[PDB]
């Protein structure tokens, strides 16, 4: 990909007690049009992986396409793919960076942000970072594009450190999520008001929420606001 | 005379020497079965213990192909691996083009396309190994066998190796018992009952059973081991059924 077409916009995610949360919008726009709703840029992996991507929406198809096959080559001669030997986030993780930074050296990137998040199998939470040019890090926050912008500065409010973690509650984290959601439908002009959400936690599994909608939002204010400076009525 | 040294050569009776030894190869092998049923297919095998310091339940001998497809072989099991691994590349191409999973019968023909390419030189050997593969697709449930010479047929039931005669004879009375077909749990018990039948061809030595299956209702149409209860509830069976 050399400029991407079809695109979606941010990837947002944090960490809590007992697992990590994700979400993102079901858009996909067609430069400043908002074309196609309903598509579900959560794509999940076994039962403790969740792939949040933004970006060229083929792209993302592609990824789709490469982790299933991932799911299936492990499954081969595997008679513990359901067990010990099943995919972890750390794998799904190493395998799209090497992918991305591979694609990036070649010139030829995917044009994309993703975020991988999980439960490993002895508990730990798993959430890192990488893009279209082999870019990785790691934080109890992790948002792509505007959320980067909006939704990082919120959700660190609530787990600044790491120390942070064990205090947080799924509800606390989940409220902060939907919240965060809810401001970029304020903020960001490329942005939907149905999205979808996941939580892996290391004790219920994944939970996979679909057809969300932002509520609760504050329009009334707009009525009091007249002209630009001194129009009166 | 000669004839028989070098594959791909016809003999004056329009033989392949090579293939025929192949097959001698198989008929080494160890015995395989696979059963038809009302909407899947079951695939069972015998792997003798030469040694108690082998670990049971590990060296699994079924393998998998795309997530709905099982093939068994008898025979040189390295050559099975290589045949099987070549199935799997055919498989994820296939789906990689048309998104569908590939059909049982598209995959059967890409085995034995590949087979019986391993008959057209002198530079390769044909496969050692006779293998029963199969499962579920848009069309129901399938099994079929795979020969060295690359011919292969779609089966009621199906099997290969030291025991195959009396598999075979097995196999026919069931189909003729049941022509309105099995369901996925008797097929399994029946093909434990027959690997523990063709088991006396090498009864000198102890015997794993090692069954796998893909029923539309039973396994949701993919391909799953049989192990734990329902395992030994066809060992059981078997038991009681040999006497």
């Amino acid at each position: 990909t050399q400029q991407p077409i079809v695109t979606g916009t941010s990837v947002i995610s944090m960490k809590y007690d007992n697992g990590v949360i994700i979400a993102a919008d079901n858009l996909g726009s067609y430069g400043s049009l908002l074309r196609f709703n309903g598509v579900e840029r959560l794509i999940p992996v076994g039962d403790n992986t969740v792939v949040g991507i933004s970006g060229d929406i083929s792209d993302m198809q592609h990824i789709e396409r490469l982790l299933k096959d991932l799911v299936t080559e492990n499954a081969y001669d595997n008679p513990l793919a359901d067990a010990e030997e099943a995919l972890e986030p750390s794998y799904i993780f190493e395998y799209l960076a090497t992918v991305m930074y591979q694609r990036r050296s070649k010139m030829n990137p995917l044009w994309n942000a993703i975020i991988v998040a999980g439960v490993q199998s002895n508990g730990d939470q798993f959430l890192r970072y990488v893009n279209l040019l082999g870019v990785t890090y790691s934080s109890p926050t992790l948002a792509t594009g505007f959320g980067a912008h909006m939704a990082n500065p919120l959700l660190r409010k609530v787990v600044d450190r790491e120390s942070d973690i064990p205090k947080t509650t799924v509800q606390v984290a989940e409220e902060a999520i939907v919240n965060a959601m809810r401001v970029l439908y304020y903020r960001d002009a490329r942005s939907s008001r149905n999205f979808s959400l996941a939580i892996i936690d290391k004790n219920t599994g994944l939970t996979f929420k679909k057809n969300l909608q932002v509520e609760n939002m504050k329009w009334d204010f707009a009525k009091d606001i007249k002209g630009y400076g001194t129009q009166k009525i | 005379t000669g004839y028989d040294l070098s594959n791909s050569v016809f003999s004056p009776d329009g033989r392949n020497f090579q293939v025929e030894y192949a097959v001698k190869a198989v008929e080494n092998g160890t015995t395989s079965i696979g059963i038809k049923c009302n909407d899947g297919v079951v695939f069972a095998v015998e792997k003798l213990i030469t040694s108690k310091l082998l670990v049971p339940q590990k060296n699994v001998k079924i393998q998998v192909v795309d997530r709905h497809i099982g093939c068994v072989y008898s025979g040189l099991i390295p050559d099975g691996r290589h045949l099987v691994n070549r199935g799997r590349e055919e498989a994820a191409s296939f789906k990689k083009l048309y998104k569908t999973p590939i059909p049982i019968p598209a995959f059967a023909d890409r085995l034995g396309q590949y087979v019986q390419a391993h008959t057209l030189y002198n530079s390769v050997r044909p496969f050692g190994v006779s293998t029963i593969f199969g499962g579920v697709d848009k069309n129901g449930a399938h099994l079929y066998m795979l020969e060295p010479s690359g011919s292969y047929w779609g089966y009621k039931g199906a099997a290969t190796g030291k025991g195959r005669q009396s598999a075979k004879a097995e196999l026919e009375k069931l189909v003729d018992h049941h022509p309105e077909g099995l369901s996925a749990r008797e097929a399994v018990k029946q093909a434990a009952k027959i690997i523990y039948l063709a088991h006396e061809d090498n009864k000198e030595k102890d015997f794993e059973l090692e069954i796998s299956w893909c029923s539309l209702s039973e396994t949701n149409g993919l391909h799953k081991f049989v192990k734990g209860d329902l395992l030994q509830e066809a060992i059981d069976f078997a038991q009681k059924e040999i006497n």
